Order: C-alpha cells, then sequence, then structure tokens
C-alpha cells in the first residue's frame, strides 16, 4: 500500500537493482554515487548535486561580501553517513505524506506514468529512446546496464535553499516543452524549511516579520513534483513568459518579474495573472505538440533495442497521452481528452490545492517576501509524521496549526538565517 | 523553484 515498499538505510548493501552505484548523463566524467530506487520510475540519490551541471560543482561560500538574500551556504551539509540516511528517511517519509492524499495519489501516478517520450531517433521510421533520460547502474559484476526513470530527488548545490527541477537538454528539442517530457532532476532538502506571515499585509512585505510559522515541506517538495509533472509531460511554460508584477509595490518599484510557469503551479488567485487570451495560446501551442507525438508514433514502423517491443512503447505512451486509437491503429490527440489531461497537471495538481489536502498553513501567494529558514529533523515521528506533519493529532500541536507555530513548537526548529529587512 |  505505501508509496514505497522499503524503509531504506543509507547504509544497506547495494544490489544493483534498486540499491546501486550509478552515474548520470551529465556528458561528463564523474565518480559513481550510491542511489536508491524508492518506487517504481523513481530515484533518490542522497548527495549534494554537483552532478546535473559541472559548472556547479562548489559547494563553498563565497566571501561574506558577496551572499545576497535569499540563500544559504554550508559545505558540509549532507556530507556524512548519518546525514544520508535521515535524507533518504525523510525524502521517503514526504513521499508517503503527498502519497496519503487523494491529489498526491494522482500527482504521483501521473508522474510515473509520464515516460519521457522515446524521440531519439534519426529516422523517422523507428522510435529510440533518449539517452539522457536514463541513468547507468553498475551491476553485481561490475557492468553498467542503462535504465530509463522520470525522476531523481537529489540534495541541493552551494545553495542549500535553491530547490528547483532540472533536467538534461537535447541539441535542438526543448523536451520540457514539445511535449516530449525529459527526466526531472530536483533539487530538494527535508532538512530545512521556511518560515512565513500568518497575515497576509505582513508576508508580503519585505521589512516585516521574523518567519513565526513554517513551511510544511510537503508542500515545497509537492510544489516540485508539480512543475516536474508539466516538465515530464513537456508542457511548462518557457521561464521568458512572465507577469510583471503590478500588485506589489515592493516588486514594482524592484520591477520584479515571475515567471508563468510559478503562478501557475501556485494555482489560486495566483494563476489568475495568467490572462485567458495567453492561457489559450499555451493551450492549442501544447495541443499541436502532442499531434505531433501522435504523428511520430504513426510514422514509427521499428523500435531501437530489446528492452521493450515497439508496440508496448506505443502503448505506453498511448496511456501517457490518452490518445486515441481508429481502426486503421492511427493515434490521434482528442481534444476533450487533451484539455482534461492538460487541466488535470496544470490546474488540479497545485500547491493551492495540495494545501487544502494537507490541512496546513501555508503562503497565500508566491507573490511574498522570505522570513527566515530553519533547520528541522521530520524522521522522528515524535516530530512529524505521515498524516499530520508537524501538527500531531491528539497533542497541544494538533489545532490552530500549533505544530507549524515555531514559537509554540520551538523545539522543532532552529533559526538559521532571518531574510526580512536583506531585500 | 520556490521564488523569493
Ligand atoms: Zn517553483
Amino acid at each position: 500500500m505505501p508509496f514505497v515498499n522499503k524503509q531504506f538505510n543509507y547504509k544497506d548493501p547495494v544490489n544493483g537493482v534498486d540499491i546501486a552505484y550509478i552515474k548520470i548523463p551529465n556528458a561528463g566524467q564523474m565518480q559513481p554515487v550510491k542511489a536508491f530506487k524508492i518506487h517504481n520510475k523513481i530515484w533518490v540519490i542522497p548527495e549534494r548535486d554537483t552532478f546535473t551541471n559541472p559548472e556547479e560543482g562548489d559547494l563553498n561560500p563565497p566571501p561574506e561580501a558577496k551572499q545576497v538574500p535569499v540563500s544559504y551556504y554550508d559545505s558540509t551539509y549532507l556530507s556524512t553517513d548519518n546525514e544520508k540516511d535521515n535524507y533518504l528517511k525523510g525524502v521517503t517519509k514526504l513521499f508517503e505524506r503527498i502519497y496519503s492524499t487523494d491529489l498526491g495519489r494522482m500527482l504521483l501516478t501521473s508522474i510515473v506514468r509520464g515516460i519521457p517520450f522515446w524521440g531519439g531517433s534519426t529516422i523517422d521510421t523507428e522510435l529510440k529512446v533518449i539517452d539522457t533520460n536514463c541513468i547507468n547502474v553498475i551491476q553485481p559484476d561490475g557492468s553498467y546496464r542503462s535504465e530509463e526513470l522520470n525522476l531523481v530527488i537529489i540534495g541541493p548545490s552551494a545553495d542549500i535553499i535553491q530547490f528547483e527541477c532540472k533536467s538534461f537538454g537535447h541539441e535542438v528539442l526543448n523536451l520540457t516543452r514539445n511535449g516530449y517530457g525529459s527526466t526531472q532532476y530536483i533539487r530538494f532538502s527535508p532538512d530545512f524549511t521556511f518560515g512565513f506571515e500568518e497575515s497576509l499585509e505582513v508576508d508580503t512585505n519585505p521589512l516585516l516579520g521574523a518567519g513565526k510559522f513554517a513551511t510544511d515541506p510537503a508542500v515545497t517538495l509537492a510544489h516540485e513534483l508539480i512543475h516536474a509533472g508539466h516538465r515530464l509531460y513537456g508542457i511548462a511554460i518557457n521561464p521568458n513568459r512572465v507577469f510583471k508584477v503590478n500588485t506589489n509595490a515592493y516588486y514594482e518599484m524592484s520591477g520584479l518579474e515571475v515567471s508563468f510557469e510559478e503562478l501557475r503551479t501556485f494555482g489560486g488567485h495566483d494563476a489568475k495573472f495568467i490572462d485567458s487570451l495567453q492561457e489559450n495560446e499555451f493551450r492549442l501551442y501544447y495541443y499541436n505538440k502532442f499531434k505531433d507525438i501522435a504523428s511520430t508514433l504513426n510514422k514509427a514502423k521499428s523500435i531501437v533495442g530489446t528492452t521493450a517491443s515497439l508496440q508496448y512503447m506505443k502503448n505506453v505512451f498511448k496511456e501517457k497521452y490518452l490518445l486515441s486509437e481508429d481502426t486503421s491503429g492511427k493515434f490521434s490527440v482528442d481534444k476533450l481528452k487533451f484539455d482534461k489531461l492538460y487541466k488535470m497537471l496544470t490546474e488540479i495538481y497545485t500547491e493551492d490545492n495540495f494545501v487544502k489536502f494537507f490541512k496546513v498553513l501555508n503562503r497565500k501567494t508566491y507573490l511574498n517576501f522570505d522570513k527566515a529558514v530553519f533547520k528541522i529533523n521530520i524522521v522522528p515521528k515524535v516530530n512529524y509524521t505521515i498524516y499530520d506533519g508537524f501538527n500531531l493529532r491528539n497533542t497541544n500541536l494538533a489545532a490552530n496549526f500549533n505544530g507549524q507555530n515555531t514559537e509554540i513548537n520551538n523545539m522543532n526548529f532552529t533559526k538559521l538565517k532571518n531574510f526580512t529587512g536583506l531585500f | 523553484r520556490r521564488g523569493i
């Protein structure tokens, strides 16, 4: 029933299957790293990410006269076995918390079904996998075997609090925006969280508040998983499409812009900043992309490799994109089914909706100002549970989000840095 | 991304 069938321990011996040393397609050289397969198509690498971007392999913090506003550095974080063990257990716990909700179950199912499209072939008469959507697993005999995957959760790079989805690009194809999709690497940590303010006028002001309430890490991970979903189905909105914030004087006086992809991901009233016209533009654009995938599948006559049959892969993508198959067997995109899937991925899976399911306090809008970063430990059940997060039932922390109240539940939070006034 |  659980999303993760086995409760891995970082020190569990490698078996070359779900506990193995692996290498990722970063187009460069790297020493193998120990990774854990927690679910079909999903892996966790308890290491700081110095791999997806070779130009970001330095965890060392620059001089004090260089650190910006919202950022936190600690080159030693996640360098020991105990930390990696706790990281693995923390990430797994959050996946279970997310999966325990109907919305999270729906999102994770979509993610697992969202296999990156096999569009690496040079000939249109054959389908071939794109190698950067795979990892190389060291087998018991020391040989490497290529395994396709959809998602990898990895530790943050130098800036510990800069969580984000990273994926390998293609020489020509924009995999996260052409309907194809690509393996997503989420830089994330379950060992820290952020403080926000309960009053909207305070939370959206850069000069007020110390961060009384703590964001539930499950929401933060869910936010990244939503981005991952968009990217796996190749419908992420180009980052150059932004909202020139004009609803917050502090954002405005700095000409700050926020991408539509982020507003869409948060959802709620934020998603309304993307007008109907531009929204319809994107819908049509991605509809056309799904059409091309349907046609590319029809042009295929043979498959490259022996991992699976051509008909099998045609079926996995028929299910991913919910395509229709006529009498002749040709695939086509049905407008109704497309709109439903597109809407599910963009309107149903949103941060705002997850807050409703988790019943937690959270920022009311993406257009606010961070307050602080806290060190936390969600592994012990006495601190955080799959079912209630920090707001433990039948305790003084059960009501009024008392568990997220860092002043009441102070034993669960250590403020590492204050951001207010530093913008 | 969390944003600012
Ligand atoms: Zn984001």
